[PDB]
């Protein structure tokens, strides 16, 4: 997670207008109050931040997969004795 | 799987658990069987319609003792 | 205008063995069993009868019946009682609306709809047009099969592939419909007569499916509020604002066009 | 239904519904996830 | 007068039309400083047209006024079910008003007759308009108990 | 004969034998319990 | 199954509401079958019949 | 307490008194595949008994009658309704997943929640009917000659036709547009084609009709449809 | 089909689902706080139009 | 039941098979098997990668052939606790 | 507890005596504006039980199906998992046989 | 209109002042 928030790119032009503008008019009830609050319910982004979504999901997803990746007869014989030398070469 | 002593009929198949079910606890006031299995989960069940009531999953191991 | 008359004199009974040395009569499931499975088609002798309404058709002990069906022996044309018969010796007509239930032929539609489409249809689709396989003589089968289907009913679609002697005449309603496909089974034109399938074009599905809607809108438009009818054409044919104030003093859909009781015609009126 | 305490089915589900950008379903899955397994910290973590 | 109506969806704001219908408010009033309204069911809720409540036994019916059973009913010609939000009382019969009240969600101008208006919701809107999209059986009834869990007059 | 087994013949005197050599399969099916042989036999000495 | 004996004159019972708009035909009508409503009677044979 | 079948009065007899039987686990329902009570009476006397055919599950699920299948507040058979209406979604036609939609549909509705509400059910009549009111309101000079002329000797921007005397829209519209100008044989078309060609009894009848002239016509698959394309440019 | 068909249609066993007219167990997800609404209903155009 | 197996099915499911002098050894190996399976799943700790039910079972399964030739089978890599549950339960069997 | 049980012990044996047990039962029934039209009167019904003949076997076969899907499982409610240190995961890593 | 409701219930004020359930 605290990779991710390393990789992360807040403050855009969005958050300030926000906090600025339906501030002004708070004839009850604050912006950020969220003990009572009702619109938080239906909050629908926009499309920027829905593609910057697809896009780092995609790039995590391709970094895990880069990432990712004669005693034997076998290619599955070569990988059990490659575990064995792991385990019993100690001893 | 609740059994008749008489008739030796099974009248309730207490189904609810995934697993093993290692341990079991009756008593007269609902709910009156209680079973715990190997899914570390604990059931309370009624034997008037043989469901469950309540399920209690606080235990992380299979939970092997009930008294 | 006359009473129907009895196509064959005689009864057709019954005894037949076929292939003598490799065949068993089955006591439980009534037909001959062992032997070669021989054929799943081959077996389809010719109806050695035809009947036709110009001749056949009259009055009948059944006419008397308001929900009185058709006989199983007239359309395949062996119907012996005449006059006397139980079932309707005459055609269908456009208003012969029968139930759900019922086929239109007097038997029983199931669900599963079968895997050879062979005998009756099920009730969870409503295909007016039937699968009809025979001869290819020539390049007149169009107009010989027309000739030959349209006195059984009234037909809405006739598509005869040229290459193989395949045609899916599409009928108006259920009764002709079936009452020729019943009819028409192993005639000359033996014909193979089955229930068609899904068919996969993607514009005759479409035109298909608006079909549907607009017979859907003719039986239920008798039902919708009369207020409402008269708004379809008023809408159409008239003004809006002229009368929207007369809504105004006194506006959604639902809220409108509902009938029951305590609606809101009846509450303005009860005042 | 098999298995519910499979986290790594949890995060691929999730995953698999973000890649097609339904968001609000995606919400709705993960109440359900952390209404279930409340204490692991890896299905809130994805979350916030 | 001012009533708020701590509501199980949210806050609920009213101010009363004293200056309108002076006897329809006060049995109001008085009815929110005694408090029994306290977990009372929001037994109807129809979408889009009311939400009615306010019976102790829940089922619809009853509810005690200060008068006690029943009260005259006061209109005037320049209230109306112009809007959405309008708060008015529950009446079963030609002066036959009982404890329960609903809130409105659209013009009801066909029901401005043996029906009395007595409240603007001024705030909290946004919870009727919730309110209009909740769970409901066959009957108008919500599955689950709607209740107010207390209602300060203000 | 509802078993398809319609090779086998049950003679008037309560014999089931069959009709025609019979495969391994046909001779598996057509394998009767002592129910239906029990019967048979009390029905051939009521038939005596 | 009203366990208490009550008097006439409280039972009107109303349902006091605004009687809803809403409601259609298909709903003015309370019953247990989706048809209609049904329940027990203790007829006697013979009237049945010639009735 | 297993009290009634649903069934609707169109089919429960004109009369207000009838009689019916019950027989239970008399048969297999025809879309549950489960054991159900069967209910046998007479709507008039001197035709056939009725039965119900569909479990109470059913016909509730769908809002049907278990003998006819009419839905009961329209009136047209339910197969028709959840094909044109379109109210919601149905089930699958396959044998293990229809009796597992059945069985699961019924637990689920069952537990209390209606399934099917007539308000929805006239607001989509009424859009429906809506939408069928709305619904009933150099290169094409070289694939002209190109094989007109073909055919012609081997059987036989803008261009104008001739009219000569030489001695959607179903059939039957042609069936009794016809009647009046002489008896008909037999009317064979094609939609694709465009082109409907009759026969009469006399050539007589035909003349007549076709000096009716002053949209109307006068005298492999693909290969029928050259001249039909000429619709777009005639 | 190259030249002219008849358009053939692969066999199917007679025993099985099919696994191609409906969902093979139909379970739906169940429904949480937020309605997901337009999410799905807006847009049966895309799930038509992607598949 | 003739009758009742011809116009109902086998009903082959949801039915017991009683152990008949020819399954008890087959039974009492699933048994033994389904017990170690629960041994171990309950004294590896929290988060230790569970799935390592079946090389356990097969190093019982070595001790048991090791016990049955007469061989010391010492496994130099195994812990402690599957080691001494493994010894407990192959002396089971071997008394048995 | 003992009702319940009786009673579902008793449905359970009565699945060979010839069952006769025949007695009209009425019941008034009020039909309900199917259609539009105008309504219908209410009527009544009688309601008897058809005897099943004592010979008839087994009406219909019985088709298994699977298991239908259970409640949603509930919350799990553990005690905050602990740590356990790369040392202590090694310690408990077996070999393979 | 015409919505229903397509999703659960919000959360509620529960009566020990607890905002959100
Ligand atoms: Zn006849
Ligand atoms: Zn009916
Ligand atoms: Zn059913």
């Amino acid at each position: 997670y605290n990779r991710g928030i390393r990789d992360l790119k807040p403050d855009y032009e969005k958050y300030d207008k926000d906090k600025k503008e339906e501030k002004s008019k708070s004839r009850s009830v604050a912006l950020y109050d969220e003990a009572e609050r009702l619109d938080w319910v239906s909050n629908k982004p926009d499309k920027e931040h829905v593609e910057r979504l697809v896009e780092s999901i995609k790039k995590q997803d391709q970094r895990r997969l880069k990432n990712t990746k004669i005693t034997f007869i076998n290619e599955r014989n070569r990988k059990f004795n490659l575990k064995l030398q792991r385990f019993y070469s100690k001893y | 799987r609740v059994w008749d002593m008489r008739t030796r009929q099974n009248v309730h198949v207490l189904s609810g658990h995934k697993s093993t079910v290692a341990s079991l606890a009756v008593q007269e006031f609902d709910p009156q069987v209680v079973t715990g299995s190997m899914d570390s989960t604990i059931r309370l069940w009624d034997l008037a319609a043989g469901k469950t009531l309540t399920t209690l999953t606080h235990h992380k191991k299979t939970v092997r003792a009930l008294s | 205008k006359q009473p129907a008359r009895k196509q064959i004199e005689t009864r057709p009974e019954y005894e037949m063995e076929p292939e003598q040395p490799g065949q068993v009569y089955n006591l439980w499931y009534n037909k001959w069993s062992g032997g070669m499975r021989q054929d799943p088609l081959k077996s389809q002798v010719k109806s050695e009868t035809r009947c036709v309404i110009s001749r056949d058709s009259g009055y009948t002990k059944a006419d008397k019946n308001p929900g009185s069906f058709f006989c199983l022996y007239f359309a395949r044309g062996m119907c012996s009682e005449g006059s006397k018969c139980e079932y309707l010796h005459r055609l269908p007509k456009d208003t012969d609306f029968f139930n759900a239930n019922v086929d239109c032929f007097g038997r029983e539609k199931h669900a599963d709809y079968r895997d050879d489409m062979g005998g009756v249809g099920s009730f969870l689709r409503q295909n007016y047009t039937l699968y009809v396989g025979g001869i290819t003589p020539t390049d007149d089968i169009e107009e010989i099969v027309s000739r030959h289907f349209a006195e059984w009913g009234d037909i809405e679609r006739i598509r005869v592939l040229n290459s193989r002697g395949i045609a899916f005449i599409t009928y108006l309603n259920e009764a002709n419909a079936q009452f020729a496909k019943e009819a028409m089974a192993h005639q000359s034109l033996c014909l193979n007569v089955r229930w068609a399938t899904t068919d996969p074009n993607p514009a005759s599905q479409a035109r298909n499916q608006r079909r549907l809607e607009e017979r859907a809108a003719n039986a239920v438009k008798k039902l919708l509020p009369k207020q409402f009818l008269l708004d379809l054409e008023e809408t159409k044919n008239g003004k809006s604002g002229n009368r929207k104030r007369k809504l105004e003093l006194e506006p959604s859909d639902d809220l409108l066009y509902a009938d029951g009781a305590n609606s809101v015609h009846n509450q303005l009126a009860a005042n | 239904d098999v298995d519910s305490t499979y986290i790594p089915l949890w995060l691929k589900y999730i995953e698999c519904e973000m890649k097609n950008r339904n968001i609000n379903h995606a919400r709705n899955l993960f109440d359900r996830a952390v209404t279930q397994l409340p204490r692991v910290d890896k299905l809130w973590y994805k979350y916030v | 007068a001012n009533v708020e109506l701590q509501t199980s969806l949210g806050k609920i704001l009213i101010e009363l039309y004293t200056e309108h219908a002076p006897k329809t408010c006060q049995n109001f009033y008085t009815l929110a400083k005694e408090g029994y309204y306290d977990g009372v069911i929001f037994h109807r809720v129809i979408p889009d047209f009311v939400i009615q409540g306010g019976d102790p036994t829940g089922t619809g019916r009853g509810g005690t006024s200060i008068y006690g059973d029943k009260f005259d009913d006061e209109i005037h010609s320049d209230l109306h079910h112009t809007g959405a939000g309008i708060l008015s009382m529950a009446n079963a019969g030609p002066n036959t008003n009982s404890s329960q009240f609903f809130i409105t969600l659209a013009p009801t101008p066909w029901l401005d007759g043996k029906h009395t208006i007595f409240g603007r919701v001024v705030s909290g809107l946004s919870v009727c308009k919730r309110m209009g999209l909740i769970r409901t059986d066959s009957s108008d009834r919500p599955i689950e108990p709607l209740k107010i869990i207390k209602a300060v007059a203000l | 004969h509802r078993k398809g087994l319609t090779y086998l013949h049950l003679d008037y005197n309560c014999n089931l034998k069959p009709t025609k050599t019979l495969t391994t399969k046909e001779r598996k099916k057509s394998r009767f319990g002592n129910a239906f042989h029990l019967m048979r036999e009390i029905l051939r000495l009521t038939k005596l | 199954e009203l366990a208490r004996n009550v008097p006439v004159n409280e039972m009107v019972q109303p349902a006091l509401g605004p009687a809803n708009p809403f409601v259609t035909k298909e709903q003015d009508s309370i019953k247990n079958s989706i048809t209609g409503y049904a329940e027990r009677e203790y007829v006697p044979n013979f009237v049945f019949n010639q009735e | 307490d297993v009290e009634f079948p649903s069934i609707c009065e169109r089919c429960l007899g004109d009369n207000s008194y009838v009689r019916m039987t019950k027989e239970p686990l008399g048969q297999e329902c025809k879309i549950c595949s489960k054991p159900c009570t069967i209910f046998r009476w007479i709507k008039e006397r001197g035709q056939k008994p009725g039965k119900t055919q569909i479990c109470v599950g059913c016909a509730r699920y769908k809002n049907c009658c278990q003998s006819c299948m009419l839905d009961l507040q329209f009136g047209l058979p339910i197969a028709l309704r959840d094909a044109a209406l379109k109210l919601v979604e149905s089930g699958p036609t396959n044998d293990i997943n229809r009796e597992f939609f059945a069985q699961n549909q019924q637990r689920l509705l069952s537990n209390g929640e209606t399934a099917y509400d007539s308000q929805e059910a006239s607001a989509a009549a009424r859009n429906l009917v809506k939408k069928v009111e709305k619904r009933e309101l150099v290169e094409s000079k070289q694939i002209l000659k190109e094989a007109r002329a073909s055919d012609a000797s081997l059987n036989a921007g803008n261009v104008s036709l001739s009219i000569n005397m030489e001695p959607e829209l179903a059939d039957y519209k042609i069936r009794k547009h016809f009647e009046q100008y002489g008896p008909l044989k037999s009317v064979v078309c094609s939609h694709r084609a465009k082109c409907a060609f009759v026969n009469f009894k006399t050539r007589s009848s035909a003349e007549i009709a076709a000096a009716a002239s002053p949209l109307k016509v006068q005298w492999g698959p693909e290969g029928e449809v050259r001249n039909a394309k000429l619709a777009d440019l005639v | 089909k190259a030249a002219g068909i008849n358009i053939k249609l692969f066999r199917r066993k007679k025993n099985e689902m099919d696994y191609n007219a409906s969902i093979p167990f139909e379970k739906k997800p169940a429904i949480g706080f937020y309605d997901t609404s337009e999410e799905d209903r807006q847009n049966f155009r895309e799930k038509r139009e992607a598949d | 039941n003739l009758l009742a197996r011809q116009f109902e099915g086998r009903h082959s499911t949801g039915v017991a098979k009683q152990i008949t002098k020819q399954r008890v050894d087959s039974h009492q190996d699933l048994e033994l098997r389904a017990a170690v399976m629960n041994d171990i799943l309950d004294m590896i700790p929290e988060g230790i990668r569970q799935g390592k039910s079946k090389t356990i079972l097969q190093h019982l399964s070595e001790a048991w052939r090791c016990w049955k030739a007469n061989i010391p089978w010492k496994v130099p890599g195994l812990p402690a606790p599957i080691e001494n549950m493994i010894l407990r339960y192959v002396k089971s069997k071997a008394d048995w | 507890t003992k009702l319940a049980l009786q009673k579902i012990l008793s449905k359970q044996i009565a699945q060979a005596v010839v069952q006769q047990r025949d007695d009209p039962v009425y019941i008034r029934y009020t039909p309900s504006n199917q259609m539009g039209q105008a309504l219908s009167k209410q009527r009544i019904i009688k309601m008897v039980t058809a005897e099943q003949d004592p010979m008839e076997p087994p009406k219909f076969r019985h088709k298994k199906v699977p298991r239908g899907p259970p409640s949603p499982p509930p919350p799990v409610l553990h005690s905050p998992p602990r740590k356990v240190s790369a040392q202590e995961q090694q310690d408990w890593q077996i070999p393979p046989s | 209109r015409s919505a229903k409701s397509a999703g659960n219930t919000l959360a509620l004020q529960v009566t020990s002042s607890g905002a959100v359930d």
